RNA sequence: UCGGAGAAAAUCCUCCGAAUGAUUAUAACCUAGACUUACAAGUCAAAGUAAAAAUAUCUUUGACCCAGAUAUUUUGAUCAACGGACCAAGUUACCCUAGGGAUAAUCCUAUUUAAGAGUUCAUAUCGACAAUUAGGGCUCUUGGAUCAGGACAUCCCAAUGGUGUAGAAGCUAUUAAUGGUUCGUUUGUUCAACGAUUAAAGUCCUACGUGAUCUG
RNA sequence: CUCUUAUCUUUAAUCAGUGAAAUUGACCUUUCAGUGAAGAGGCUGAAAUAUAAUAAUAAGACGAGAAGACCCUAUGGAGCUUA
RNA sequence: AACGAGCUUGGUGAUAGCUGGUUACCCAAAAAAUGAAUUUAAGUUCAAUUUUAAACUUGCUAAAAAAACAAAAUCAAAAAGUAAGUUUAGAUUAUAGCCAAAAGAGGGCUCUUCUGGAACGGAAAAAACCUUUAAUAGUGAAUAAUUAACAACAUUAACCAUUGUAGGCCUAAAAGCAGCCACCAAUAAAGAAAGCGUUCAAGCUCAACAUAAAAUCAAAAUUCCAUAAUUUA
RNA sequence: AUUAAACCUUGUACCUUUUGCAUAAUGAACUAACUAGAAAACUUCUAACUAAAAGAAUUACAGCUAGAAACCCCGAAACCAAAC
């Protein structure tokens, strides 16, 4: 009988080579996830359909911001095959009330707070 | 008679087949 | 039919609620829990249900239990499962009725 | 059957993405205990909004203006 | 065509995404007066502001929740070391 | 119809039992809270009151209506088709209407293996034990005439290898679909036989090949 | 019947006159292999292919009209016999 | 003209749980087809589901330990992601499914249990496999699934053969060879012999004598059926 | 779509019934006219008056009075009475 399954814990314990490859220090972990749906929920079990609606990932190829805390992570593991996770990055600092209206998110995962649409020169 | 495998399962077997490493120089032609 | 545990451990139970049904003595009455002639178990007080293991000692008069109990080896004694309910309220309080 | 070249590659590319998903899920910022209670205030306010909308149903006002405006249907140039 | 190369340079995969070609105004009056903002651009601006405000809110709660926890840690710590009264001994206490 | 045991929450699945009996120092009334359950029916029980000096254990049937009994409380079903019509069986090919359907085993062939047959000698000719992602065939639609299309797993005609091939006859295997492949008859014979011939009287597929071409 | 042949009359065919019937979703109405409900003029892949009449054959259109028969059901019927 | 029981009118709009039909637009929501009783299984009533309205308050996912089980279904603290849930009033329809993928049970069917599906793209045509959040105009753009895939090899080939004696044994004889036990001998080198073959014997080989050299599994019945192609980053 | 009627590309008639499926099987030669959902016990909505409402007989511990809102067509074999 096809049923819900539990992943072994070892999968989520990284290795030193992985840190080099993906470039994340096991210290100073990032805070905010960027998640996008890149597959469909049709032909999948109902538990996966419900979670995708809980996380706000109804439209494909639209990014959603979530917390990197254990309770949220428990839900993301269920639908790991249907989504893409990228860590958020703030090169120029968190946006303030002044810059709230000029932010723009790049494909790399960087939330720049100034967007002028001009050559860098 | 071998029961046919779901095409998804067949795709899994094709990608996980054993690959051996090959030497740069054949031993016989070496001194 | 549907023999089983009607009330599971850790549930608030009112007086008279039936906790378990059984053809034979899988569980035994404990504290503030009574016996029905059909051997069902009901709560005699308002409180929380608990299941605990405990030593079993039979009435002296009954022969079958005494015979088995004495025949046990010196090392250890047999155990059983018991059901108890922990009362959760004070039965009463004193209040001022009149000033004379 | 024989699995085509396209099918083998497309599957590999999807495997590689999921491998990175495993990595980024291995470094929680906050432990379980630190999380407890950190968002209680916001959650409680949200339900209060939901309850208020539920218990707000009632009929609508009726005005003399609506009824008497029907007479303008027979307006004319005298 | 060219989606992967575009991403490597840091741009969007689809040239119809963020960038000067799409976002900049398409026309202006011959006099020089600016045209009214395009409806699509106004919707795009609102969506980004909504996302940024969520980022601020989520971070603050997480930071505020870390400190509140360690402050509680102390209160338990000092409470543990406590004493009162006196400690006699012998044949009378 | 109801209960018990296995399968294990399915079954026309595998089994046993029940429509009670024995002993009872005689088991009241009243009433919180629960189980079980479509409905109906069925279980357990604190406190209070009352008799006594608290529970009888063994462990399984039947609604309503309608008739009883007596001095007000009680009693009536193999209604067993067991949610139960107060009381009714056969037969129809003489038949009618409304509709719904319809109309693995075996066995032989080919490959692998090779104890034993063959005077001697495994494989001229056969051949146990087996092996074969091997082929293909208590019961109850076919013939014939006419005209044929096609397969080769070949009966005859043709080209070849081996032989326990002297000649003549034969036995076995390879290649090939060219055209052909008869006429009469039932005493007995569980899908058989008989007479006279032929170079030969092949095995099969084609909704009995073929009934808007015919017929038993 | 082996084994069929010849002639005449009726029918048939051409001209003149009068003039029906069952039938009919629309049709600009092809062959082979495959797919499929033993099933394809219309679907997939190949191939063939100026347009219309007159006279013939009956393989297919699961060809048309069948008050044609066998099996089952209904708290639908009727005839007959009784214990 | 139509008798297993005439014909006509009326009772009569007989009855039919069965067959056929049931006439404008738009928006919104939505089923399963499980359980129980029935002269019931071609039908109906109740539960369960769905649904419209109303009152007011917690629901869904998750869920530690500690139980109850025997050695994944209950149960539901605290949190977190999130917007439903209970009670009251009214109302029908429905009560046979189909294929794929798992686990069993009676042995290909037949039941029971968990998951998924109903393209306008793809797999040749293609209800059930795969990609796919609704539906609109445009001679814009980035992508998803996507019947094809690239017959051998990786211990030997060269030269030879003398003898104690034909080893015992009812076996005539059984001589290396039917057996049957022993199995020794000379010589550089020779098994009382690894095979053939002799009525037994003869005879042919093998191993020995010197002399040389090489070096495991696997990529049938109408008439064939896209066309073709081995190298440009 | 096109400069161009046909050539090129795309496309398995309709209703009903079946398991949400038809190259299955019912029904249709075409035109015009005719040819099939009907009731107010309870509920909801809109008003009048209100411890009372109603133009006599009825209901009432906010009720009572009035309005509006609803449930098809065609088709047997038979049975009985009286004539012919
Ligand atoms: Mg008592
Ligand atoms: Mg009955
Ligand atoms: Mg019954
Ligand atoms: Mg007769
Ligand atoms: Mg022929
Ligand atoms: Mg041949
Ligand atoms: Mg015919
Ligand atoms: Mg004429
Ligand atoms: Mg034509
Ligand atoms: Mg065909
Ligand atoms: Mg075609
Ligand atoms: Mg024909
Ligand atoms: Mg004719
Ligand atoms: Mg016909
Ligand atoms: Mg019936
Ligand atoms: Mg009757
Ligand atoms: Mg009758
Ligand atoms: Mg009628
Ligand atoms: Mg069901
Ligand atoms: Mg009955
Ligand atoms: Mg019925
Ligand atoms: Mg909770
Ligand atoms: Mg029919
Ligand atoms: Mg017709
Ligand atoms: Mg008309």
């Amino acid at each position: 009988k096809f049923t819900k399954s539990r992943i072994p814990d070892k999968v989520f314990q990284p290795k030193p080579e992985d840190h080099e490859k993906y470039g994340g220090d096991p210290q100073n972990p990032h805070k905010l996830h960027i998640v996008t749906r890149i597959r469909s929920t049709k032909r999948r079990p109902y538990w996966e359909k419900d979670t995708i609606k809980m996380l706000g990932l109804q439209k494909a190829h639209s990014p959603q911001i979530h917390k990197n805390i254990p309770s949220v992570n428990a839900k993301l593991k269920v639908v790991k095959h249907l989504i893409r996770i990228q860590p958020l990055k703030l090169p120029q600092g968190l946006p303030t009330e002044e810059t709230m209206s000029s932010t723009c998110l790049k494909s790399t995962g960087e939330l720049v707070v100034q967007w002028h649409l001009k050559p860098v020169e | 008679h071998w029961r046919v495998m779901h095409f998804q399962r067949q795709k899994l077997m094709a990608i996980t087949e054993y690959i051996p490493p090959k030497p740069a120089i054949n031993p016989r032609c070496l001194p | 039919k549907h023999y089983g545990i009607k009330k599971m451990e850790g549930h608030y139970v009112h007086a008279g609620n039936i906790l378990g049904t059984q053809r034979q003595f899988r569980w035994h009455p404990g504290a503030h829990v009574g016996l029905g002639r059909n051997k069902c178990l009901y709560a005699l007080e308002e409180g929380i249900v608990r299941y605990t293991k405990d030593v079993y000692v039979p009435n002296p008069k009954n022969t079958e239990a005494v015979d088995l109990v004495t025949s046990l080896p010196k090392g250890a004694v047999l155990y059983k499962t018991f059901v108890h309910v922990v009362p959760a309220k004070p039965e009463g309080t004193f209040k001022l009725v009149d000033m004379l | 059957r024989t699995v085509s070249f396209q099918a083998k590659e497309s599957m590999i590319r999807r495997l590689e993405v999921e491998a990175e998903n495993h990595y980024w899920l291995s470094m929680p910022y906050m432990t379980a205990e630190q999380e407890c209670g950190h968002a209680a205030e916001r959650r409680a306010q949200a339900f209060e909004a939901i309850k208020a909308a539920a218990t707000s149903k009632f009929p609508k006002h009726r005005y003399i203006a609506d009824q008497l405006d029907h007479l303008n249907i027979s307006k004319k140039w005298s | 065509a060219g989606g992967q190369w575009r991403l490597q340079q840091g741009l969007a995969a689809n040239p119809s995404g963020y960038g000067p070609l799409t976002e900049l105004p398409d026309w202006s009056f011959a006099d020089g007066r600016p045209a009214p903002p395009m409806k699509g651009q106004l919707r795009r601006k609102a969506q980004r502001e909504k996302l940024a405000r969520r980022v601020v809110l989520l971070t603050q709660e997480m930071d505020a929740g870390i400190q509140a926890w360690k402050l509680r840690q102390q209160k338990l710590q000092e409470e543990r070391k406590k004493e009162h009264d006196l400690k006699p001994k012998g044949t009378l206490l």
